[PDB]
RNA sequence: CAGGUGAGCUAAGCAUGACCAGGUUGAAACCCCCGGGGGCGGAGGACCGAACCGGUGCCUGCUGAAACAGUCUCGGAUGAGU
RNA sequence: UGAGAAUCUUCUUCGCCGUAAGGACAAGGGUUCCUGGGGAAGGGUCGUCCGCCCAGGGAAAGUCGGGACCUAAGGUGAGGCCGAACGGCGCAGCCGAUGGACAGCAGGUCAAGAUUCCUGCACCGAUCAUGUGGAGUGAUGGAGGGACGCAUUACGCUAUCCAAUGCCAAGCUAUGGCUAUGCUGGUUGGUACGCUCAAGGGCGAUCGGGUCAGAAAAUCUACCGGUCUGCCUCAGACGUAUCGGGAGCCGAAGUUGGAAACGCGACGGUGCCAAGAAAAGCUUCUAAACGUUGAAACAUGAUUGCCCGUACCGCAAACCGACACAGGUGUCCGAGUGUCAAUGCACUAAGGCGCGCGAGAGAACCCUCGUUAAGGAACUUUGCAAUCUCACCCCGUAACUUCGGAAGAAGGGGUCCCCACGCUGCGUGGGGCGCAGUGAAUAGGCCCAGGCGACUGUUUACCAAAAUCACAGCACUCUGCCAACACGAACAGUGGACGUAUAGGGUGUGACGCCUGCCCGGUGCCGGAAGGUCAAGUGGAGCGGUGCAAGCUGCGAAAUGAAGCCCCGGUGAACGGCGGCCUAAGGUAGCGAAAUUCCUUGUCGGGUAAGUUCCGACCUGCACGAAAGGCGUAACGAUCUGGGCGCUGUCUCAA
């Protein structure tokens, strides 16, 4: 019974990885947002 | 000579398929078939615009000849009529003078190895392209130009015929496939006689999928529709009320067309 | 209401690859004897039935083995297929 | 073993999967791998054990996959097109495998790696040297080719499996027998070389002309004319050698007959229509340039061979399901016996496992089951469920029909063992055994008659699969090509469509058959456009301020101003209407107590002992009706309704 759940390495850095939301001001803000909350990880890419 | 079938099966008597005997079976033409159909119904932004266009038998271009300016004067060989995806006509295959190999549509008539003379001074034989100034009056014609150059856009489906009628100091009027009566530019080349394959139109699909083989998905009725996606709504039955389209506005009887420059360079007799 | 995050589930499209045991039936066309008989041929959104795809009816399960299943039964099974 | 054992280790039986519950991969996980140790907690009990804790090892590539190559969709994108901003597009080029391209196989082994390491022997490209040759090389450009669908199907062959009184190897046996003709196991992989055997497969061949063809070039392609079975090829087999492996107590044998792939020959043949990628590598040409007494190429030797991945799990106890989870998870291989066939069913090889609480006991009750007197649907909303039917062969099969079908209609018969005979395992006779012969497993209940839908199909992830939806067919209607139509900040760009009226868009009916009547009054729409009305704008005649006045300035008509509406025709496969003891008309066919019937269990007939159901007539159609289609229709349905046969613990009534 499939699950939400199917990993995928290139799915899951083509979108999510740190590169990807370079691409976008959405993304610049996602990453500055997560810097200044002082996450350890800011991206999929860790 | 359509081919048919006995009822072995419950949708098989009703079906009916082409003639292909005259075609010749050989393969399309490298060079010609640029092939690289994408084949969506999606658009540049990925959502559905014409509604309904869904998978079927993947097909190549070939590219066809539709100016036939560029080899005024040069006689031409039919090589061979042959089959073709994405036309409701059949296409010819000619060989040049010079060699050069080129695709055109198929009269009808035109057994293969008949000669083809494009040019201004080429005789009003089958299949040469001419101007609408050396084409004697009332002559069936087809492949024909709207405007010098670019290339033929009226008569190219199977069957269609476009009739000479009288003449201005430039301008000749024809008559169109709907019957319109459209003046068009002395110099516009045209096909002499009928396009070739002339009764597609009474082929019989016979059952649902072999639209599909075409690539024409199912096509709803917004009767089904709930009043979300189409102005005939629910309605716990079924009916209909005040005739609307998907996006709503007239769909038997509207006059749609614009306040183009173009409906002066017509006689209004139409449709 | 605003600006985002999501088609890795699912709803479709596109490109490109792959899969569908076995058995039944015997369309045209082609060839003989007088549309009919014989051969021949091997067509089909044809038949039966495994994978596979799907969920028809009861029952069980009901603080489950499982946040939608299980046994049995059932639909298709070369096509509008997976 | 141990402090402690139903559970950890080993041995011998047992049972269970075996197109798997065996093996190999991809994901994806990340040390879970191996060794030595440990016992808190995690392990549904235990635990001395573990996929858990500790420490330490294991992971090797010029040839496998990717990269240093190519391109599809897609994403980018100097220039370029747009857009309050952020940005949206966008030619070339570039990225981008799921595809194209490309050089090795056989064997051995750590506790743990293997086309990687080692052993044997190959190939690839590159550089250089020696020599032959001793001169032409021959581009981001041209050309060929690479380059492709489906179903069937002929011939040879391999993998691979079967048989034997073939060979080889080892030993016994005994129970009552066999003394081996019995039992068990094995019975070739690679490479090199052949005046060895070989289906199948490919390919015609130059001389010349024309410029108008490939940008120009071209000795290469294309067009055009003249000119005469054969070559090439090995799939695979056979021999010699060799190098391995090889049952076994270091090394034996390697035969004969048969079966046989989706694999190989091949890019085979044939049929079909829905008409089936791109690109570089590659082959061939010249342009420019470099030379034409240190060429292209070939032979040998030497030298060089970069990066990333490879452990282990990988239909699952190591991935997705919060779990050591009955769930799912793409690809490949998947033996034998029997049974028409098969990846089916039953048993079993290899291999793998008994599902991480156990032991008793044999109450009620509950779940999955086996048999059941007599009766047989009486049960009940309904035969729901459970019987019954069951595979192959022979015989025989209706109303109806679109002539194809209904059809596996129905119904009856055979089925096992032995012997003789005939034919190529069948048929022919005979005999035999049981209750019984598809002996166990898998393996249709059928008929009559309706309603609805023609049909295959599609659907509400997880209470509805149908009469819903779609469907071919039909109809209206639009749309002349920057097409109507749609996405869109957009004179951007796209889709329609590299389509062009036999096409494209919308709407509704929904195969086929006979058909589809009346009513333009309202509403819509299409035409007309004498007249009515109608905005800004043009006009500014006049009415007023304020100044001594020039002047400045607030209002401000008439006429003239478009579409559009009022008005006038028409249009129904446009929205619709076709009735109440005047409205535009008032129901053409067909049907009717309907899926539509309130009164209603309508009346009569049918069928049952008994029929609110059901079927056929009637018509009083509350409240049918003609492409929101009317009347039929063969075939079809996990569709609904009524009946009958058959058999059943559904039931009398439970044991
Ligand atoms: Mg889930
Ligand atoms: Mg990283
Ligand atoms: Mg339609
Ligand atoms: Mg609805
Ligand atoms: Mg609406
Ligand atoms: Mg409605
Ligand atoms: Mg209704
Ligand atoms: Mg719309
Ligand atoms: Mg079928
Ligand atoms: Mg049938
Ligand atoms: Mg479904
Ligand atoms: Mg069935
Ligand atoms: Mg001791
Ligand atoms: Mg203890
Ligand atoms: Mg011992
Ligand atoms: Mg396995
Ligand atoms: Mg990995
Ligand atoms: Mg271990
Ligand atoms: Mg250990
Ligand atoms: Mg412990
Ligand atoms: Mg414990
Ligand atoms: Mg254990
Ligand atoms: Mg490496
Ligand atoms: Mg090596
Ligand atoms: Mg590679
Ligand atoms: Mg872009
Ligand atoms: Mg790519
Ligand atoms: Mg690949
Ligand atoms: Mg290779
Ligand atoms: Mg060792
Ligand atoms: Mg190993
Ligand atoms: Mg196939
Ligand atoms: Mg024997
Ligand atoms: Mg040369
Ligand atoms: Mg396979
Ligand atoms: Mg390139
Ligand atoms: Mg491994
Ligand atoms: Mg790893
Ligand atoms: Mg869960
Ligand atoms: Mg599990
Ligand atoms: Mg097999
Ligand atoms: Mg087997
Ligand atoms: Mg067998
Ligand atoms: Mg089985
Ligand atoms: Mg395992
Ligand atoms: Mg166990
Ligand atoms: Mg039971
Ligand atoms: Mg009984
Ligand atoms: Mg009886
Ligand atoms: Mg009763
Ligand atoms: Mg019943
Ligand atoms: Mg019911
Ligand atoms: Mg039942
Ligand atoms: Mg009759
Ligand atoms: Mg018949
Ligand atoms: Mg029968
Ligand atoms: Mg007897
Ligand atoms: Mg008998
Ligand atoms: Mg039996
Ligand atoms: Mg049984
Ligand atoms: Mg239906
Ligand atoms: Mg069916
Ligand atoms: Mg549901
Ligand atoms: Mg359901
Ligand atoms: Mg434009
Ligand atoms: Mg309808
Ligand atoms: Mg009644
Ligand atoms: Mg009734
Ligand atoms: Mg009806
Ligand atoms: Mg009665
Ligand atoms: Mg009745
Ligand atoms: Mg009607
Ligand atoms: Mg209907
Ligand atoms: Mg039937
Ligand atoms: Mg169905
Ligand atoms: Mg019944």
């Amino acid at each position: 019974m499939k699950r939400t759940y199917q990993p995928n390495n290139r799915k899951r850095a083509k979108t999510h990885g740190f590169r990807a939301r370079m691409k976008t001001k959405s993304g610049r803000n996602i990453l500055a947002r997560r810097r200044a909350k002082g996450r350890h990880q800011l991206t999929v890419s860790d | 000579a359509v081919k048919k079938y006995r009822p072995y099966t419950p949708s098989r008597r009703q079906m009916t398929t082409a003639d292909f005997s005259g075609l010749t079976k050989k393969r399309p033409e490298k060079a010609l078939t640029e092939a690289l159909p994408k084949t969506g119904g999606r658009n540049n932004r990925g959502r559905i615009t014409s509604r309904f266009i869904g998978g079927g038998h993947k097909r190549l271009y070939r590219i066809i000849d539709f100016k036939r300016r560029d080899k005024s004067g040069v006689n031409a060989k039919v090589a061979a009529i042959e089959y073709d995806p994405n036309r409701s006509a059949r296409i010819a295959l000619l060989h040049y003078a010079d060699g050069e190999k080129r695709y055109i549509l198929a009269p009808e008539g035109l057994t293969v190895g008949a000669t083809v003379n494009a040019g201004p001074e080429a005789e009003p034989k089958l299949g040469n392209a001419l101007p609408l100034r050396f084409v004697p009056v009332g002559a069936v014609v087809h492949a024909l130009e709207l405007v010098p150059g670019k290339g033929a856009q009226l008569a190219r489906s199977a069957g269609t015929s476009v009739q000479v009628q009288g003449k201005e100091s430039d301008y000749v009027i024809v008559r169109l496939p709907s019957g319109e009566l459209r003046r068009v530019h002395s110099e516009c080349y045209a096909t002499i006689g009928a396009v070739g394959n002339a009764e597609h139109k009474n082929i019989v699909l016979g059952k649902a999928g072999r639209s599909r083989w075409l690539g024409r998905k199912p096509h709803q009725r917004g009767s089904a529709m709930n009043p979300v996606d189409h102005p005939h709504g629910g309605g716990e039955g079924r009916t209909g009320a005040g005739r609307v389209p998907v996006t709503p506005w007239g769909k038997p009887t509207k006059g749609l067309k614009t306040r183009r420059k173009r409906k002066t360079s017509d006689r209004f007799i139409v449709t």
